[PDB]
């Protein structure tokens, strides 16, 4: 089948590709999300003041 | 199957602690309190879809009246009225330059117009014809760019200029429903109606990765603030958070209550809270890291089927079939 | 043919008293329940709510007749010119908007593919201001002329007019309240009666029949007041040969004006067990 | 403040051109048109006078009636026939001669069930054609039925193999007091097929005003 060889070189693409643990991750996007949380309205309420809406 | 296993066995390799283990140190953020600042009214048809501004002032949303309006959010009022051919419009875009809009629907054509750029009126610009599916999701790459998904398996990407197809990506299996761009405007990543959900480079124009884990249909999805993860919304009542380094769902967020399906998913400005727009007419909201509800949005009367957060974090706009648009926070 | 009045005045202002109640908590619980989601509100919806409007005009108006009663105090001239103005234009407002409901469940029902053409039937919120505007013009000759006299407050006419105004007043009255609308309804219902069976819809017809039993409520219990508008126009051109009448009109009125009251109380009582939406709604709100 | 006057002026404007263009689209009929493999025996009428979707614009004694075929779509049913919600009718087309053919009749009956029982048309009717009579009043001679339906149990003829097509359809509603079905033969004149169509919408909308009431 053509679309069936065709398929066997897209997953090797997928598969060749470099891939951490996920604990670093994880570790990555908590670091994130608490160095921009003081920038975000929802997280932390600010002020009608300073509040357009 | 043997590159179905070698694949299967990296992820097993690299999986080393669940996110919810490692939370356990950080506060939980508590539930917190969703108060409508103002309505917008004047839609007589279910609302489909709708995206922020740039500005974080400016708001098009769609609407099965055939009008395409832009919602000026500060202020409270409309600034433009936009006529569309075909009244079946299901997804909806906005440059962000702020000077193009487009929309798609089930007419298979993706339809540019000028946001009054000259002469003080709007005019269409440009219609993307070449898609043989109904138009889930359009998204402005650039202000020249536009990568759109359609309801015909491929995803391509489009140049207003030259009015074809610069690139097509035709690696997934199921139809796809909604694509998001990553804030780098280098990759994009769409959820199908298969159980995966595969990413895409633009330059490339090949599947990199493909994640999986998802029970049904794939509705929703959209980019981690950071860019380097993303969350599926799936009707299974599970949303699921796909790292783009981890390639596994490092974090599941399902709960027993509400068993219903996930129409719309949008991330805060810091990603810590993620807002998901529920067909139950509410919208949950959950946290990205502690995998609980953190906020409850019960404020629509019909399903929720769109859900926008401005690129600040200054308000939040969900719609929903009852042809109602409120703005949050 | 003689009557005694035997209506002991403070068993009638506690009758009015729970009248007020009854209407109050009706027209309130009605007006709340076609305005309690966001939802666009369909045409039928805004009459009953106008004519819950003229419920809650009558309800507004009977303290004045209170007063009256038991109170016997501020009994003005002004304030009786505002008593009768709110009663008349609350009732010209109720029996034009239920001949304006009569209209629209005609269109909606035989000339269905025409009402939904023509673009004035969607635009009930001009119809409603128009129709009462029509109310208040037809009711303003109705007030505009009296004044109090001996603790009651009729009459009062100038002598040119006194020989033709009561009785032209009175004939337009009867005429505007049970011969054009009469007809008219009943011509709008006998239609729609014909298309429902027709069509085979009688069945499933059911607000049809709760605004046919509404509208029959309402001819009924404003029947006697009409009938004894009719004696007074006959005694005025001296067609009416009895003279007991001359005496015994002051308790007819009186008795229609209770039964008035409470044809107003008992309007949106009707909603209630024959409204299924109407009482589901009522054991939501029960709930908060 | 004379800019915001002015937003605030173009808003209300524009917002008015907009309810009145929502009143005039309020105004006109929307159908859709379903069908497995049969479709184009209403769009052939000679009263149309106007990509996935493709609209067809005729008017009927006095009336706007708006047709929205799907047969280009091809993707997953359920993931936009949400957006045909609000339809005044459903027009249905099946072809009497697919019982042979194939599993066809088996098809389109299963696609009816579908579109009945998806708990999104609940409310909006169906109007069924029933297409190719002409071609089925020989199809029926040569064909005797009897394959297609083991159980069938009735005479080889045209009008009694009608007849239980049209009850095995009406047997997939199972939602006789929200919806009613409506079913047609189509003709060889156009005239009996919009004259159905119009008398159908127009019970359609005598069952809408019907509850168009919020408060009886
Ligand atoms: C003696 C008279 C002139 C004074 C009192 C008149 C009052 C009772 C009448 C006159 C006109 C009426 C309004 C006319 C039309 C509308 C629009 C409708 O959608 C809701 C009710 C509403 C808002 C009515 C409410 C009551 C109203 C304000
Ligand atoms: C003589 C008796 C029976 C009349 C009772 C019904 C009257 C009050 C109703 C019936 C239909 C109504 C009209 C219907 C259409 C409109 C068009 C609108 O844009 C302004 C009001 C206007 C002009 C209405 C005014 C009042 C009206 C004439
Ligand atoms: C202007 C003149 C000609 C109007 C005449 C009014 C007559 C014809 C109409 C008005 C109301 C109608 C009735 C309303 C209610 C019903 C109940 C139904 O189950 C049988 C018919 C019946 C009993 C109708 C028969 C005819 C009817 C009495």
């Amino acid at each position: 089948i053509a679309q069936a060889r065709k398929l066997v070189e897209q997953l090797k693409m997928e598969a060749n590709i470099d891939r951490i643990k996920v604990s670093k991750a994880a570790a990555d996007l908590m670091a994130y999300c608490e160095a921009h949380a003081k920038e975000d309205p929802l997280l932390t309420p600010v002020p009608a003041s300073e509040n357009p809406f | 199957e043997q590159l179905k296993n070698q694949i299967r066995d990296a992820r097993k390799a690299c999986a080393d602690a669940t996110l919810s283990q490692i939370t356990n140190n950080i506060d939980p953020v508590g539930r917190i309190q969703m108060r409508t600042r103002r309505t917008l009214r004047g839609h007589l048809a279910k609302i489909y879809a709708m995206h922020w501004g740039t500005d974080s002032r400016l708001l098009v949303s769609a609407s099965q009246d055939g009008k395409l309006i832009i919602w000026d959010s500060y202020t409270t009022n409309k600034v433009h009225a936009i006529p569309l051919r075909s009244s079946w419009v299901m997804t909806c875009a906005y440059a962000p330059s702020g000077n193009y809009v487009a929309c798609g629907g089930l007419d298979n054509i993706c339809s540019i117009y000028n946001l009054k750029t000259r002469e003080g009126n709007v005019r269409v610009s440009r219609e993307l014809a070449g898609h043989t599916g109904y138009l889930s999701c359009c998204r402005f790459l650039d202000d020249n760019q536009i990568v759109t998904s359609s309801g015909d398996t491929t995803c391509a990407l489009w140049d207003i200029e030259t009015g074809q197809q610069t690139t097509t990506f035709t690696g997934h299996t199921g139809d796809v429903m909604s694509l998001s761009l990553a804030p780098d405007t280098r990759l994009f990543v769409s959820g199908a109606c298969d159980a995966s959900a595969k990413l895409w480079d633009v330059r490339e124009g090949m599947c990199r990765q493909t994640f999986t884990g998802h029970e049904s249909d794939i509705n929703a999805i959209c980019f981690f603030p950071n860019g380097n993860a993303f969350a599926t919304g799936s009707d299974d009542a599970t949303c699921r958070l796909f790292d783009l380094r981890a390639d596994q769902e490092l974090m599941t967020y399902s709960h027993d209550n509400i068993i219903c399906g996930i129409t719309s998913v949008s991330f805060s400005k810091s990603g810590r809270l993620l807002l998901a727009g529920y067909d139950d007419f509410n919208c949950n909201v959950w946290d990205a890291l502690k995998a609980d509800r953190a906020g409850v949005l019960a404020g629509h009367d019909n399903r929720v089927s769109c859900l926008g957060v401005t690129d600040d974090g200054m308000a939040v706009a969900t719609g929903s079939w009852d042809s109602f648009l409120k703005i949050w926070n | 043919i003689g009557d005694i009045v035997v209506f002991g005045t403070v068993f009638l202002s506690i009758f009015y008293s729970v009248i007020f109640a009854i209407g109050l908590v009706g027209n309130l619980l009605v007006v709340f329940a076609l305005t309690n989601s966001k939802k666009p509100k369909s045409v039928t919806d805004i009459y009953l709510l106008n004519l819950a409007l003229s419920d809650l005009l009558f309800v507004a108006t009977l303290p004045f007749w209170t007063h009256y009663l038991i109170n016997e105090k501020g009994l003005h001239n002004a304030m009786c010119k505002f008593t009768t103005a709110f009663f008349f234009i609350g009732f010209f407002g109720s029996i034009f908007f239920l001949t304006v409901i009569s209209i629209d469940r005609y269109l909606a029902i035989v000339l269905a593919a025409n009402s939904m053409n023509n673009r004035t039937v969607q635009h009930g919120v001009t119809i409603s201001l128009g129709v009462w505007a029509a109310a208040i013009l037809v009711a303003a000759p109705q007030f505009m002329f009296t004044k109090q006299k001996e603790n009651e407050c009729l009459g009062d006419y100038p002598e040119v007019l006194q020989e033709i105004w009561p009785v032209l007043r009175n004939v337009e009255t009867n005429f505007l309240g049970f011969l054009l609308p009469l007809l008219i309804m009943s011509y709008c219902y006998f239609r729609i009666i014909q298309t429902l069976f027709s069509s085979k819809n009688h069945k499933k017809a059911k607000a049809i029949k709760l605004i046919l039993l509404v509208v029959i409520v309402f001819f009924l219990f404003w029947t006697p007041y009409n009938v004894v508008i009719f004696l007074e126009t006959l005694k005025l051109y001296d067609f009416f040969p009895s003279c007991d009448m001359r005496k015994d009109l002051r308790l007819a009125l009186s008795v229609t004006e209770t039964v008035a009251f409470s044809h107003c109380c008992l309007n949106p009582l009707i909603y209630a067990f024959a409204g299924e939406k109407f009482r589901r709604y009522l054991y939501h709100l029960y709930g908060k | 403040s004379a800019e915001d006057k002015a937003a605030v002026e173009r808003s209300k404007m524009i917002d008015r051109n907009l309810r009145e263009d929502g009143e005039k689209a309020a105004r006109e009929v929307k159908l859709l048109l379903l069908g497995a493999g049969e479709s184009g025996k209403c769009t052939i009428v000679k009263q149309m006078k106007i990509t996935g979707i493709v609209e067809t614009h005729f008017t009927f004694k006095d009336l706007h009636f708006k047709m929205f075929d799907v047969t280009a779509q091809r993707s997953e049913r359920k993931k936009w026939i949400h957006c045909f919600e609000g339809v005044t009718a459903i027009i249905f087309c099946v072809a009497l001669s697919d019982y042979d053919l194939v599993n066809r009749m088996h098809a389109s009956m299963k696609l009816f069930d579908s579109i009945c029982n998806n708990k999104w048309f609940t409310d909006t009717s169906i109007i069924l054609f029933l297409n190719k009579k002409d071609l089925f009043e020989e199809k029926i001679k040569k064909s005797p039925l009897t394959i297609c339906y083991p159980e069938y149990a009735g005479s080889n003829t045209y009008e009694e193999a009608a007849a239980y097509i049209q009850c095995q359809f009406e047997d997939l509603n199972k939602r006789k007091d929200t919806k009613e079905i409506y079913t047609h033969f189509t003709c060889s004149t156009d005239t009996k097929n919009v004259q159905f169509v119009f008398d159908a919408v127009t019970d359609v909308i005598i069952k809408n005003n019907l509850k168009d009431c919020g408060l009886f």
